[PDB]
RNA sequence: UUACGUGGAUAGGGGUACGGUUUUCCACCGUACCGACUAGCAGAGGGCAGUCUGGUGCCAGCAGCUGCGGUAAUUCCAGCUCUGCGAGUUUGCUCCCAUAUUGUUGCAGUUAAAACGCCCGUAGUCUGAAUUGGCCAGCAAUGGUCGUACGU
RNA sequence: AAGCUGAGGCGAAGGCGUCUACCUAGAGGGUUUCUGUCGAUCAAGGGCGAGAGUAGGAGUAUCCAACAGGAUUAGAGACCCUGGUAGUUCCUACCUUAAACGAUGCCGACAGGAGUUUGUCAUUUGUUAAUGGCAGAAUCUUUGGAGAAAUCAUAGUUCUUGGGCU
């Protein structure tokens, strides 16, 4: 019969009461099911195993080996997610990490020089740092292509920036850090307060209290 | 943010905290959106609410209490409470 | 004196870059992978010139003379339409646009050759001319004005000799 | 912070920079010169007469005897060990021939398993080993 | 020792804006008063009160809450119009906002003013 | 199973004249007639296309680095297939980038290498506030008003 | 110079504990005294500098490098035991080093609560106390930021990179 929604949010989506990802993001609600994000962007988003790695706990019998793994969800319009997962099997790790990406999912965008049409780069330079690694995403003029490491480029393309500049620092072999600090950089793009998000608009209705009677009776 | 020939671009606008005035991102799940019932004189509800917002920064410190005093008395939902007295 | 027309790529054995460059060679019917890299390097001198112009003021003496002169030279080559003739659109453009203006490909569009490869053969064997002037060279770059004037040189096609 | 930043303070910055270059080992190696007292003499390729044939063996864990010839050089009249690549090849070289020597390709230092020697034999008798090993040229 | 004021004071204003205060207490001067005035024109700040004490002075800022950093760089580097559009690319994060306060011959004004007036000079810092 | 006896086409490499060409040859640029020999170099564990079959058995050897070889070699020595770049392509030494590992922009110094044992102190670098403005029309350049402070 | 003796005080650091008189220095507080930028940091250069060590006198109780025995051990040049001179104390010249350690250079600003505690002043009769001020000394924390992490109200305000010197 397909997935049965559990929790308040899945319930709205199965119902179809709320349409689009933005409504969820604006209200800052926890996405606790992957069956949500499969539904809303249910077309373009693609799984991409970034890498696998072996990992070794010592024990009294020698070396219980487990496989750590990354995947990365990427709609080409301005969304991204990233998840990591260990398991004993390789398939359980990958099919785990696919789900963890969806649980965590909007990348802000803007123009380099003049406002032209349809934005293609980070609004302002931003750096996300995980552990040793430092990632810097820099404003960049049109038709430059993206430049980074091929680890970072795959994730960036999913984000959808047409052209970008980059400046890595620290111990960039450690790829689980390097990809995360890229993901964390794109998280910081909405944090940075510009002149454009001045004014106050009216606060939108939070979609539980709006639909608080279809939910019950 | 604006395309400049015309139009408006970008999807979604983060709501802004009333205390601090910073942006509320997607993932700060400590963010809060209140409803407070405005009432007719003699305490009759009018079916019309004020929606007060806070970011997860302001709650984390302690101070989101004291903002609710300041913001409500500005809108006209309390008397006393804000401004004096200790001793 | 002299100059280096093509540049070698930064990293040799990247999968995505090599897999990209075959299906530019395949579509436009091309000899080597270096005959891309010159057209990449030709696109660089256009865009590096353009960007510097962009940084300058919107009124400066350098921008007015150069900006009009730059767009004039690209409207010849037939990359920019008159819709897009506004200086920022120079920072766009791909190798796929600039490859399309070459003689090989303009024969094909014309269809005289009948194939991308056939077009190369026609030009390399002295069959094709441009306004009564023979062109042995298979990368001419035609200026839209003269695109109409692509035609058989004479020999086997006109002469009919064995 | 941690340096002079002021407007007139360019003598302090320029002169302190000259000191800190002497910590850097590449500036130190170039400048000392310091390179002249070398068998190569700073030349990539050198030639001269073979003295004989020697078996020098690898360190660890690699158990193997490598076969490097002793060669007197032309210009210095020094002597130095020099590796002979490819299997056979020690048999191709002959006793008391002229040979062209070049570097191990490690920009100095000692390369693989093989300690001591920093030198490989490129040619013998004006021919080249690759041609000889492959056998598209000859020796009398 | 107080090496610089304009350098020092803009640190204290930034530490208020990170924290999210309503007002700040800065010894005052005539460059600090002009630096605050120029960012008041672009509406990054509220509106402030330069009080007397027959002394150096004090300022009480009123913060609007729309401001990320005030730098004040030193030493005070000379800059001249053709040379300037490097110092935009280094100092600011973006291209599309944030201004570079420099004391032109006419007075201290943004880069956007300074190129209009056609007068460069020594630079004080920035804001964004 | 669209690249692995047919079907015809079109060259220039080359050859032979003559016309141009140059002080003279050569070679070029033409014109006409003759026509069914032209690819290597470097690799195929990872950094950065085979777990093929055969020989070798910590031996020969490869290998910048990590590593391979002790009789089952995905790295040796050969064959076959495949890959790269292509009239080019490896190999030495010097040298710049990679390198914010020379740091003005722009590094680091509690424990990883790195804060003089402490105080005085000259050269050196650094040095709080203050001096002719306010007000109106602003889009600026500026132009008015308030203040008259009345020297050469 | 026991006990009093403590995450207590003073001193530039090294360091400083019985009591009395003597000469001497200064930090902090208070100040409707005076001067008016006289300042910050520092190559050279100058002094102070635990304990050991050296030279020459005066001491020589205790403890004690060396040394001498006695045990133990396969051996024991050691650990354990019994004796022991140089040193350990004072005075005059030296030496100039330590895990001389907060392994954290100096001056300046700002950024969070909480109660300890030392000095001193202020308003109160909660006067060997209560609340508050400057200056110290530590601490705690469900606070923010930083860091590779351990952790840190400074190791915070740093790819959102520039207060001043070594």
């Amino acid at each position: 019969g397909g997935w049965q929604p559990r929790t308040k949010l899945g319930r709205l989506v199965k119902s179809g009461k709320i349409k689009s990802i933005e409504e969820i993001f604006y209200h800052a609600i926890p996405i606790k099911e992957a069956e949500i994000v499969e539904h809303l962007l249910g077309e373009d988003l693609k799984d991409e195993i970034m890498k696998i790695m072996p990992v070794q706990k010592q024990t009294r019998a020698g070396q219980r080996t487990r496989f750590k793994a990354i995947a990365a969800v990427g709609d080409g319009k301005g969304h991204i997610g990233l998840g990591i997962k260990t398991a004993a099997e390789v398939a359980n790790a990958i099919k785990g990490a696919t789900i963890y990406a969806k649980l965590s999912i909007p990348v802000r965008r803007g123009y380099w020089g003049n406002k032209i049409g349809l934005p293609h780069t980070v609004p302002n330079t931003v750096t996300g740092k995980c552990g040793s690694i430092r990632m810097r995403l820099i404003p960049a003029p049109r038709g430059s292509g993206i430049v980074a490491g091929t680890a970072a480029k795959k994730l960036l393309t999913m984000a959808g920036f047409e052209d970008l500049f980059t400046s890595s620092l620290g111990h960039t072999k450690t790829t689980f850090n390097f990809l995360v600090a890229t993901y964390k950089a794109m998280e910081e793009t909405f944090k940075f307060l510009t002149p454009d998000q001045w004014e106050d608009r009216a606060f939108e209705e939070h979609p539980f209290v709006k639909n608080s009677d279809w939910l019950h009776g | 943010m604006q395309n400049d020939a015309g139009e408006i671009v970008d999807m979604l606008i983060p709501r802004k905290c009333m205390a601090t005035d910073r942006l509320i991102p997607p993932h700060d799940h400590a963010s809060v959106q209140i409803q407070i019932a405005k009432v007719n004189d003699d305490g009759l509800p009018t079916g019309e609410f004020e929606t007060v917002v806070f970011s997860g920064y302001v709650r984390a410190l302690g101070e989101s209490d004291y903002a609710l005093n300041r913001i409500a008395t500005e809108k006209g939902l309390l008397t006393g409470v804000y401004r004096n007295e200790a001793h | 004196n002299f100059s280096r027309t093509f540049k070698k790529p930064m990293r040799p054995y990247e999968k995505e870059r090599m897999h990209k460059e075959l299906q530019v060679v395949g579509e436009y019917g091309l000899k080597n992978k270096r005959e891309i890299w010159r057209v990449s390097y030709t696109l660089s001198k256009i865009r590096h010139a353009a960007r510097e112009l962009l940084t300058l003021p919107e009124n400066d003496s350098k921008r007015i003379f150069e900006g009009a002169a730059l767009l004039r030279r690209l409207t010849k080559l037939g990359v920019l339409d008159e819709s897009k003739q506004k200086l920022d659109y120079v920072l766009s453009l791909t190798v796929n646009d600039l490859m399309d203006r070459r003689l090989q490909t303009q024969v094909h569009k014309r269809a005289l050759a009948n194939s991308v490869h056939h077009a190369r053969t026609l030009v390399s064997h002295r069959h094709i001319s441009v306004e009564n002037q023979l062109v042995n060279q298979p990368a001419f770059l035609v200026w839209k004005e003269s695109e109409k004037n692509i035609k058989y040189a004479d020999t086997s096609v006109m002469t009919t000799e064995k | 912070k941690s340096k002079a930043c002021g407007r007139l303070a360019a003598r302090k910055l320029r002169l302190a920079h000259k000191s800190n270059l002497w910590a850097s080992n590449a500036y130190r190696r170039s400048l000392g010169t310091s390179i002249y007292k070398t068998p190569l003499e700073g030349t990539s390729m050198a030639s001269g007469i073979v003295v004989g044939k020697v078996a020098v063996e690898a360190k660890q864990p690699n158990s193997a005897i490598r076969k490097a010839v002793r060669v007197q050089l032309k210009k210095n009249s020094k002597v130095v060990t020099a590796f002979v690549p490819r299997d056979g090849s020690l048999r191709l070289i002959d006793d008391n021939d002229r040979v062209l020597i070049a570097g191990m390709g490690r920009s100095g230092r000692s390369v693989g398993d093989l300690p001591g020697c920093r030198f490989k034999v490129i040619k013998v008798a004006g021919f080249s080993l690759l041609a000889l090993w492959l056998g598209k040229k000859e020796k009398p | 020792v107080r090496t610089s004021v304009l350098a020092d004071a803009l640190k204290a204003i930034t530490n208020a804006e990170r924290r999210g205060m309503r007002q700040v207490l800065i010894p005052s001067s005539k460059v600090i008063i002009a630096f605050l005035k120029v960012m008041a024109s672009r509406n990054y700040i509220g509106d402030f009160e330069v009080i007397d004490d027959h002394r150096s002075g004090k300022i009480v800022i009123n913060l609007l809450g729309r401001l990320n950093k005030c730098v004040a760089i030193c030493p005070r580097f000379d800059v001249g119009l053709g040379d300037l559009e490097m110092w935009q690319a280094k100092l600011l994060p973006s291209r599309q906002f944030g201004y570079v306060v420099l004391s032109t011959d006419k007075g201290i004004m943004d880069h956007e003013e300074a190129r209009k007036h056609n007068a460069g000079g020594k630079i004080l810092g920035m804001f964004f």
